């Protein structure tokens, strides 16, 4: 199933306090109005950044696992929240295939080079993140397809861990005795900030016109008129490279490769034409090439032409 | 109007970045050029927009005489321009370079002068404090020639003589245009700042090269940046050139419809 | 003065603005900084 | 020249509507990929265009204005103003019996900050 | 009359509010130009002078200088402009002031629209506001 | 100024001087002119019912 999200995935682009402004910010967002997919199970693409909410009084979801195999022979994060509290933890594991008295965590039976650790209806949303090494997750807990509102979400930790993620899954309590997934991408959004420092609203700068109307302005209210907010321009398609013929490689091979060179007085002067020379050829044999082009490099130069 | 990143950038699109870094100076141009736009349409109803209704004359045409036919439209025309205007027009896109049309046609200026005709033919300049109130115009004429301290008998006993010498003194004018060299030359000033603004896109400014590709097809990047930076500059400084002339310019044709309108 | 990290000039004074329970420093319209809270006393002093 | 040009947002002012129309300036309505209307201005899209004739609110250009009338939008073509025929003969006189005394303002600046 | 001008004004002062924000988007927006780089490494001098010698430390200042120069130039630039234009309505404020407080003037639409008798100033924050007294005929009627 | 006060009579108030504009006579400057303006001015008021 899928569901459409309203104005969902804002949070905080920062710390610094502020007040009546309306910020413009560029980052990455849930965009509003967008597709969500709905699960009620199997490895989720990450590509960039995730959106995840969840609805339920009980605690059904225990966590999640990142990474980018989630498997072992490489580093992947493990995050994890029993009755007591969440613990973070990341190292190398053996996940099972199918991860999941009153005793529990069948989900690992490996955990090699530990570079981190820790320990410590309703409506649970998370924000995750991973930028430049940095592992941040935004939440906010607020007791009652999803409803309809604005409610920003606040940092909760920072962790400067460096893996990378390309996947993740996420992991249930079964029965022996819901969650929703979007995706963020680079938009511009205002942001109208309280005397309180909150942010009461946002307009979403690439959904309408009359969104684009209230960013060019920065406010929520236009005033009757007509405003320029920005320009038309027809794309062009296909790539056509036109010639008339000819074909050959240029010799150069006669030049470096010659027998004997001439006296620096008397130079010798090849001259070229009508061949199409493939400059990589050079660059290579390094132990005593020096190669200094004065006005390009040796790479640019490939496809380019003269007379 | 100008497209400040197709002026300075052109295309490219590793170009939009660096832009992006010299802050609001494309703002301010639209910002600055949007300001004579608007005024520059306010210029022209302060001059002609000063009638209520538009006024229409009687069918007969014939106002004791005086002969009116060269300053009245014609109405066996499209344009219904009168004889006069017909010879006062025969007379006088690019890289992100536009032009934008005026609010009024001159098919609508055409209504406001021949509204303007009509009121001041048949009610003189009662029409422009109240209503308009109609008296012969062999009438209005003798009280001008009052207003002037001339005794009013000299148009009653002589309406004939200056209503036949009015008619071949405005009939002169034509032979005088077939001048409007203060129009012409609004025209040419324009026109001249647009061609040397297209003109000054091939300058190199120092740098290897005046074209934003053609740099980076033989350049690495660490080098292409500063080549890129310096045309730029060059040609941000163009446009600051521009729009300020057309301020100092647009206030100088301004001072002018305001004596129009006067 | 320096507050971790942020460097500057001026006269520090009792604030009375109200940040939120993550944020360290306030700045003002045209992003200049003007509030800093004391890493050590949790407190907001404002930067004239 | 592959076709560019600025497009600019009708709205009537998000204290009547949310509604709005998108000129595209200079640009053939066939090349632009409901209401769409062709004006010498460019492509108008998301506005009405009507046959009757109305004060100018939201100016377009050539003649064309954008209204919040017919509710919708719509554009149309201005209206200078009424049609007054006078009655003109050779002989004929109007003159006034009554009057009124009028009051009128006039705004002027006179002075800006000094910096 | 004289009791309706409250209500049309209440309900204005477009010509004076306009050249007030004008002037304030300027300033704001020269203050928006201390955080460009300008073709620099930053926009922040404790970090050109902490992070490059002094012979490499020179050519980013210049930049600073260059760019924060040229926006200051031009600041002042715009602001002779518009002084001219504040200037040439000051001079037609203090014409009107003469022709049509302290006389009667026949200038056809000058001191408002009828036949002039009598004007009122007031004074307006950066500006003058004048009260027109006119004359308007009505209720005619047809003679021969 | 020049056509209308000196090669006239104005009634424009303060516009050629102050008084009652009775006439004016040019001088010149090295860059500009000097008007003379003559004007007439009441005196002496009495006091009447
Ligand atoms: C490029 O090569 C093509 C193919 O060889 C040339 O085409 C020939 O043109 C002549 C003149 O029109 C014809 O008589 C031949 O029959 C064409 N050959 C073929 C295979 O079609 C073309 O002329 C060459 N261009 C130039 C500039 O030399
Ligand atoms: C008003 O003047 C026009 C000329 O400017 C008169 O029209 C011309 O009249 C002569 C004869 O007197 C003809 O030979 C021309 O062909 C006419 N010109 C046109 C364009 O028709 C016109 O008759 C005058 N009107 C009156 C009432 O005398
Ligand atoms: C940082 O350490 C100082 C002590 O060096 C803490 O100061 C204490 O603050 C509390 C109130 O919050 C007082 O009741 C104590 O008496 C203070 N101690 C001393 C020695 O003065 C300070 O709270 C610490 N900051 C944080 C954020 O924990
Ligand atoms: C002056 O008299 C004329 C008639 O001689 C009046 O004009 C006519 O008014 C009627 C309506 O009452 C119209 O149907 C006619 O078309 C008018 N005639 C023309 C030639 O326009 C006019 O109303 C009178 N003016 C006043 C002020 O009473
Ligand atoms: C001139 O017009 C005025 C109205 O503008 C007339 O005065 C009005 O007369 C009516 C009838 O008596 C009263 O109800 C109004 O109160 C009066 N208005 C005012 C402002 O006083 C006046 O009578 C007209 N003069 C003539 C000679 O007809
Ligand atoms: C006309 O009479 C009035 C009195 O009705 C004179 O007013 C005098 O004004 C002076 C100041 O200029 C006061 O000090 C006197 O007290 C006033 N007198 C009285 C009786 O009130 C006024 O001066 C007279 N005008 C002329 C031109 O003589
Ligand atoms: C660029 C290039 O391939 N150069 C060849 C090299 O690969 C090869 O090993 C050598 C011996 O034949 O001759 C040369
Ligand atoms: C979301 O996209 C899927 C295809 O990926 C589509 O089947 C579904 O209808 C979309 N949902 C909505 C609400 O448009
Ligand atoms: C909670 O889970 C963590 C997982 O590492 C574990 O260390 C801790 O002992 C658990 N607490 C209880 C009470 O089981
Ligand atoms: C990670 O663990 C493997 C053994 O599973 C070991 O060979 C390797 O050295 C470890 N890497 C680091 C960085 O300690
Ligand atoms: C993450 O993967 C990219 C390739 O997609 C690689 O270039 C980068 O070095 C990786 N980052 C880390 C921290 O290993
Ligand atoms: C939060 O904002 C509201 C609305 O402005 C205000 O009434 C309230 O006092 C604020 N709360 C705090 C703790 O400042
Ligand atoms: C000629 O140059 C080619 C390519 O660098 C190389 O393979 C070959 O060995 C050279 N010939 C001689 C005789 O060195
Ligand atoms: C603007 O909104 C207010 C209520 O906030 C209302 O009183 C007013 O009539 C509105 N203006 C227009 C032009 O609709
Ligand atoms: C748009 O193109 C069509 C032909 O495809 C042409 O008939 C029409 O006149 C063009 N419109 C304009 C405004 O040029
Ligand atoms: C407007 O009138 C013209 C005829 O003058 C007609 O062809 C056209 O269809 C009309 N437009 C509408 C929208 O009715």
């Amino acid at each position: 199933a899928y569901t459409n999200s309203f104005t969902r995935g804002v949070y905080y682009p920062d710390k610094v306090f502020r007040s009546s402004v309306l910020h413009s910010t560029q980052d990455l967002f849930l965009p509003f109005f967008s597709n969500v997919t709905w699960f009620h199970n199997p490895v989720l693409p990450f590509n960039d950044g995730v959106y995840f909410a969840s609805i339920e009084k009980s605690n059904i979801i225990r966590g999640w696992i990142f990474g980018t195999t989630l498997d072992s022979k490489t580093q992947s994060l493990l995050i994890v929240n029993n009755a007591t509290n969440v613990v973070i933890k990341v190292c190398e594991f053996q996940f099972c295939n199918d991860p999941f008295m009153e005793s529990e965590f069948r989900v690992y039976s490996s955990a090699n080079n530990c570079t981190f650790e820790y320990v410590s209806k309703n409506l649970r949303e998370f924000v995750f993140k991973n930028i430049d090494g940095y592992f941040k997750i935004y939440s906010k807990h607020t007791p009652i397809d999803l409803p309809q509102g604005f409610s920003a979400l606040e940092p909760l930790v920072d962790l400067p861990i460096g893996i990378n993620i390309t996947r993740f899954q996420t992991l249930l309590a079964l029965h022996r005795s819901a969650y929703y997934v979007g995706y963020l991408q680079p938009r511009t959004f205002l942001l109208k900030y309280n005397e309180n420092g909150t942010i009461t609203d946002a307009v979403d700068c690439a959904l309408d016109p009359l969104s684009e109307t209230k960013c060019t302005l920065k406010s929520f209210t236009v005033e009757k008129g007509i405003y320029q907010t920005s320009n038309f321009r027809v794309q062009p398609t296909e790539s056509i490279v036109r010639f008339p013929n000819i074909t050959n490689l240029c010799p150069f091979d006669e030049v470096f490769n010659a027998t004997r060179f001439a006296s620096v007085y008397a130079w010798n002067r090849k001259r070229i034409s009508n061949c199409v020379a493939d400059y990589s050829v050079l660059y290579n044999l390094a132990p005593f090439f020096t190669f200094k082009c004065y006005g390009v490099s040796p790479t640019k130069l490939n496809d380019l032409c003269f007379t | 109007s100008v497209d400040c990143t197709m002026y300075i950038c052109g295309d490219s699109t590793e170009c939009s970045n660096l832009l992006l870094q010299y802050g609001s100076f494309c703002t301010q141009l639209k910002r600055a050029l949007t300001g004579i736009a608007v005024e520059q349409d306010k210029n022209t109803q302060e001059v002609f927009a000063q009638v209520k209704q538009i006024y229409k004359t009687p069918p007969i045409k014939y106002f004791g005489g005086f002969n009116f036919s060269q300053i009245l439209p014609d109405p066996s025309k499209p344009s219904k321009r009168s004889p006069i205007e017909d010879l006062l027009f025969n007379k006088v896109k690019f890289k992100g370079l536009t032009v934008l049309p005026p609010l009024l046609t001159d098919e609508m200026i055409a209504q406001y002068t021949s509204a303007l005709l009509a009121g001041t033919i048949t009610s003189g300049w009662t029409f422009g404090a109240g209503p308009a109130l109609q008296i012969p115009f062999p009438m209005q004429m003798a009280y001008r020639f009052n207003g002037i301290g001339v005794t009013q008998n000299v148009l009653y006993e002589n309406q004939k003589l200056i209503a036949n010498q009015f008619n071949s003194a405005i009939g002169k004018i034509q032979d005088s245009l077939s001048a409007l060299g203060k129009l012409q030359d609004v025209v040419n000033h324009n026109a001249q700042a647009l061609n040397t603004l297209v003109k000054q896109l091939s300058s190199k400014f120092g740098a290897i090269s005046s074209v934003l590709n053609d740099i980076f097809s033989r350049l690495d990047p660490p080098e292409a940046e500063v080549q890129i930076d310096r045309l730029i500059t060059g040609r941000l400084q163009s446009l600051q050139t521009y729009v300020t002339q057309q301020l100092i310019r647009a206030a100088e044709i301004r001072a002018s419809a305001n004596l129009a309108a006067t | 003065f320096n507050f971790n990290g942020l460097k500057g000039t001026g006269v520090l004074t009792e604030s009375n603005k109200k940040f939120l329970p993550f944020q360290q420093f306030g700045r003002d319209i045209a992003d200049t900084t003007d509030a800093v809270r004391d890493p050590q006393t949790l407190e907001i002093l404002d930067i004239t | 020249p592959c076709s560019f040009g600025g497009v600019s947002v009708i709205t009537p002012g998000t204290n009547t509507s949310n509604q709005v129309a998108v000129l595209y300036q200079g640009v053939n309505c066939t090349e632009v990929p409901s209401n769409v209307f062709q004006t010498r201005a460019g492509c108008l899209i998301g506005a009405e265009y009507v046959n009757n004739s109305y004060e100018c609110d939201i100016p377009i250009g050539a003649g064309i204005c954008a209204s919040y009338q017919t509710q919708s939008i719509i554009a149309y073509t201005m209206s200078l103003g009424a049609e007054n025929s006078v009655a003109y003969s050779n002989n004929s006189i109007a003159i006034p019996t009554n009057f009124t005394i009028s009051v009128t303002t006039e705004i002027l600046p006179v002075s800006m900050t000094k910096t | 009359a004289i009791g309706k001008i409250q209500d049309s004004l209440s309900s204005a002062l477009g010509k004076l509010q306009d050249v007030v924000n004008h002037n304030a988007q300027a300033l704001n927006t020269l203050v928006k130009q201390l955080s460009s780089k300008f073709g620099a490494i930053s926009s922040v001098l404790n970090d050109i002078f902490s992070r490059l010698d002094p012979p490499e430390a020179e050519v980013q200042i210049d930049r600073l200088i260059t760019g924060r120069l040229q926006s200051l130039q031009t600041y002042v630039t715009q602001q002779l402009i518009r002084a001219a234009e504040i200037r040439a309505s000051a001079n037609l404020a203090a014409t009107k002031m003469s022709e049509c407080v302290l006389g009667q003037s026949k200038r056809v639409d000058f001191c408002g629209k009828g036949y002039h008798l009598m004007s009122f100033p007031q004074s307006a924050p950066h500006g003058v506001v004048f009260l027109h007294v006119t004359y308007v005929p009505a209720q005619e009627k047809n003679f021969t």
